[PDB]
């Protein structure tokens, strides 16, 4: 079976940064792209952009662009999804899911909860 | 650009009606309900490339070649009109067949529904060639013979709409009946032997030899058995799993030999067209 | 950007009851639209891609339609695990998009 697995909850501070993993088993991981997507609580699903573990490529939602960074480590099958300079608005579960050669999304990770507190 | 953004799949994750032959592992298309995506996929690398141009390419060629057929002077037919016709017939079953299969591996991918209309399309292509093949061949063969011309006629027409009615068949398309698609398409190309047979008793095996029928005849039973024999059995694909994925697997040989195929047929009945002028319409033999 | 309307935004229906969630999308997608449901703390699973065809799993009482810049995600005999929220996404053009959710309560 397709199984990807994200890291645990996350309590941040406003202007602090967060690594978000995904961990995917079951298949090649060069073959899929991998997806990020961003749920904000009791609101619906926005794509935050795409990734390419074979190319090392990545397309970012122009929204996106300056708050998020994809890396990969292909020895481990993890794609990682970096957020920088946070704020209440980035209080959201954050997805990984993955693509089968168009971008629909058979795969999801169970979610990453980013709460953002300065309390 | 960024509009119907695809990557290339591995065979395991295929849907069903995209699984015809298992020893494609990887570069094959996903399906895409788009003719848009589709049709941009022919400058695309995956595992339709080479059955696509190579009868998109094989298309324009026996266009190019009919077109120039019909303008040739009729100084040189001995009934430029009914002549001109017989070819025509030829040409019309090449261009559909080639037509037909250019078009459906390229929206193979489409969907399951888009994927069976142009399946049995590109079956009943294969019927059209093998039957138009035959009208040139045997109205210069049976010239001066006509009730057996008539009735070989009307038998390759009985079997090849059989085998177009054969092809509409959901368990055909199947690829269990690979070995049943290539005996019953061989076996209408092989047909033309109980004519031949016939054709050697009347004439004599000097005629047959010197008109060149037993040469050009053997070319075509060979490229026949090979590429069926190929496209059945799938190689070299059955040998090197992996590694003919894009170039060199048997349905892309198989689309070579039908070219070829096409091209020697013709070679051999525009020479008895040739054959036909100098001896002349008037037959004391 | 293409931008996806989904309707209605709410509804609540009894068991074994039709119901007909539409999608309009601001351009022609090509047929590359996929419906994904969703339950309450969970990650969304897929119902319906490429606008018609069923995922693997997926019980027969869903049928995603249409063509264009109209779909459809239609449920009939509706069962009280359907609770929960429905997503449509085009993946035609980037940045994909998904509809605005259809929040859907059994009776
Ligand atoms: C059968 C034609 C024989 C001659 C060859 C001509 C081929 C020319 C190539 C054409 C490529 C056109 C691709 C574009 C076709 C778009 C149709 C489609 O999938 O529509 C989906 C939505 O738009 C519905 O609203
Ligand atoms: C020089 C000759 C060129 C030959 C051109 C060959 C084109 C002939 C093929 C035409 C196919 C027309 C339809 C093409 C579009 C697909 C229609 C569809 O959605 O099918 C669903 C099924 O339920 C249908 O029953
Ligand atoms: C005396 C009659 C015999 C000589 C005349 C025949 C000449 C050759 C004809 C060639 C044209 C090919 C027609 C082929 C017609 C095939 C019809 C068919 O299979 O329909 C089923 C589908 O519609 C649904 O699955
Ligand atoms: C004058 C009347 C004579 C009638 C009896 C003999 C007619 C010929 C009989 C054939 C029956 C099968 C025996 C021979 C079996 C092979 C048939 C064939 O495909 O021909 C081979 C050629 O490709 C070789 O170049
Ligand atoms: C002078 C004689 C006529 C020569 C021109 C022949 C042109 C080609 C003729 C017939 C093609 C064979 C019919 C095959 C047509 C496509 C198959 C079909 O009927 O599909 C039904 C679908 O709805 C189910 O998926
Ligand atoms: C008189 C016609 C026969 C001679 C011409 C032969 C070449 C054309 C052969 C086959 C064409 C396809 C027939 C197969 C019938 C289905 C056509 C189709 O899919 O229509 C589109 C609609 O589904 C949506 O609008
Ligand atoms: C389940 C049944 C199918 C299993 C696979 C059979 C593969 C046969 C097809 C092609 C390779 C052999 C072709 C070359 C060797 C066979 C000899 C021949 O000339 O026979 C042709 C016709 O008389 C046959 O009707
Ligand atoms: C492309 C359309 C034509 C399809 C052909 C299908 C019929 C079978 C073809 C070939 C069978 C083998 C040739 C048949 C050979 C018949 C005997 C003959 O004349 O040969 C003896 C000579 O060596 C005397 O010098
Ligand atoms: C006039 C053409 C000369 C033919 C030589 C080309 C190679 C052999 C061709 C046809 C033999 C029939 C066997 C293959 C049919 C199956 C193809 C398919 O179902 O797609
Ligand atoms: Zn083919």
């Amino acid at each position: 079976e397709v199984l990807l697995q994200q890291s645990g909850p996350e309590l941040v501070k406003p202007g602090a940064s967060v690594r978000i993993t995904c961990k995917a088993s079951g298949y090649t991981f060069t073959d899929f792209n991998m997806d990020w997507v961003k749920q904000s609580p009791g609101k619906s699903l926005e794509w935050i952009g795409d990734f390419n573990p074979n190319s090392g490529g990545s397309i970012y939602n122009q929204k996106f662009k300056d708050k998020a960074t994809f890396t990969v480590d292909k020895s481990s099958s993890t794609a990682y999804m970096e957020l920088r300079s946070l704020t209440f608005e980035d209080t959201a579960v954050y997805y990984c899911a993955r693509e089968t050669g168009t971008a629909w999304f058979a795969y999801w990770g169970q979610g990453t909860l980013v709460t953002v507190s300065a309390a | 650009e960024f509009e119907g953004r695809w990557r290339v799949i591995p065979h395991d994750v295929l849907p069903d009606w995209l699984k015809d032959n298992d020893f494609l592992l990887h570069g094959h298309r996903p399906p895409m309900p788009s003719f848009r995506a589709c049709f941009k996929s022919i400058f695309r690398i995956h595992t339709e490339t080479g059955n696509i141009w190579t009868h998109l390419l094989g298309c324009v060629f026996f266009l190019c070649l009919g077109i120039f057929y019909m303008f040739r002077p009729n100084i040189s037919f001995v009934a430029p009109l009914q002549e001109k016709v017989v070819f025509g017939l030829f040409f019309l079953g090449a261009i559909l067949c080639l037509s037909f299969s250019w078009l459906f591996h390229t929206v193979y991918c489409h969907s399951e529904g888009v994927s069976r209309l142009f399946s049995k399309l590109d079956y009943s292509g294969i019927a059209l060639l093998i039957m138009g093949s035959f009208v040139p061949w045997l109205y210069y063969s049976f010239y001066c013979n006509p009730q057996p011309c008539f009735i070989y006629l009307i038998v390759i027409c009985v079997l090849g709409i059989a085998a177009i009615i054969v092809s509409q068949w959901d368990m055909f398309a199947t690829p269990q009946y690979r070995g049943v698609r290539a005996g019953v398409f061989l076996g209408l190309g092989l047909s033309g032997i109980i004519p031949t047979l016939h054709y050697v008793i009347s004439e004599g095996f000097l005629k047959a030899a010197t008109i060149g029928q037993i040469g050009w005849l053997m070319l075509m039973a060979s490229l026949y058995i090979t590429g069926a024999a190929l496209y059945a059995a799938r190689i070299p694909e059955r040998f090197f799993p992996g590694k003919c994925d894009i170039w060199f697997h048997s349905h892309q040989l198989f689309h070579i030999f039908v070219v070829a195929g096409a091209f020697v047929h013709f070679h051999g009945v525009s020479n008895l067209q040739e054959f036909r002028f100098m001896i002349g319409g008037g037959c004391s033999e | 950007d293409i931008q996806m309307t989904q309707s209605p935004a709410s509804l609540s229906a009894s068991v074994g009851e039709t119901v007909t969630i539409t999608c309009r999308a601001s351009g022609n997608i090509h047929n590359f639209l996929a419906w994904y449901q969703q339950k309450q703390g969970k990650s969304p699973q897929v119902l319906v891609y490429n606008a018609k065809t069923l995922a693997d799993g997926v019980p027969s009482r869903f049928s995603g339609s249409g063509s264009g810049t109209q779909y459809s995600l239609k449920i009939n005999s509706l069962q009280p695990e359907d609770f929960g929220s429905y997503y449509c996404q085009q993946f035609w053009s980037t940045p994909y998009t998904f509809g605005g959710g259809t929040k859907l309560e059994i009776n």
